[PDB]
């Protein structure tokens, strides 16, 4: 399948060159082989922002139709951010087949896209009601929660 | 009349499966080292540390997010040529 072939290429490429402070790899199955369709990764918060110090875990799940269809990326359920659903699903434009996804997008682009979203939420994708309300109308409280969450993941 | 060519095949020179190159980065410098697959990473870790002017104990080396133990070898961690080891200040 083109899916597994492409994922083998994505891994070969990532292991040789990837953004500093990030990590990503397929999950190990019972027999020691890798599940190329399910990866566990970590996104470092940017220095100089309230997210600094933390390394936020995500899971990347590639559907059988990948790369025609985008992978699904999720933070742990309950993760606090305006663009993150209660389930942990991240609402990011390059991950939406009706928005900016394109087969050529690489893992590096995806993780940098998630990192960029941390400190710059997309106002057009309010997936977490309380988080978006606070980010928009109670910045003081929003910042307080992001700082606490950064310690939780540092 | 035709020439009679008499040949022999040269078996291909075998590829030594012994060493690999590793890129160690701390965000400011990326340093490559060539080490034997069955050799402990300790030496690599120390050479990086002193090249950067830092104490071994002040740094933690991670491979795909997992902390490396100085006694582990590239082979133990299934490392491959040109893989990356990240050096971070120790919390």
């Amino acid at each position: 399948s083109l899916c597994l072939q492409r994922l083998q290429e994505e891994r070969k490429k990532w292991r040789k060159d990837h953004p500093f402070g990030f990590y990503a790899k397929p999950v190990k199955k019972a027999d020691g082989s890798m599940d190329l369709q399910k990866w566990e990764a970590g996104i470092p918060g940017k220095e100089g922002t309230n997210w600094a110090g933390g390394v936020y875990p995500i899971t990347v799940e590639y559907p059988n139709e990948y790369p025609s269809k985008p992978p699904k990326v999720k933070f742990p359920a309950g993760f606090y951010h305006p663009n993150v659903y209660p389930s942990g699903t991240i609402c990011l434009s390059i991950l939406n087949e009706d928005q900016d996804w394109r087969p050529a997008i690489t893992l590096k682009q995806i993780v940098l896209g998630v990192q960029d979203l941390l400190d710059s939420p997309n106002p057009n994708s309010p997936a977490q009601e309380p988080a978006w309300r606070s980010f928009s109308r109670n910045k003081a409280e929003y910042d307080k929660k992001v700082l606490l969450q950064a310690k939780q993941y540092s | 009349d035709p020439l009679v060519p008499r040949g022999s095949e040269v078996k291909p020179e075998v590829k030594p499966e012994t060493h690999i190159n590793l890129k160690v980065s701390d965000g400011s410098s990326e340093i490559f080292f060539k080490i034997k697959k069955t050799t402990p990473l300790r030496r690599l870790m120390e050479a990086f540390a002193k090249r950067q002017g830092k104490e071994m104990d002040s740094l933690r080396f991670l491979y795909d997010g997992i902390r490396i133990q100085a006694d582990q070898t590239p082979e133990d961690l299934d490392m491959e040529d040109n893989d990356i080891i990240e050096a971070h200040r120790e919390q």
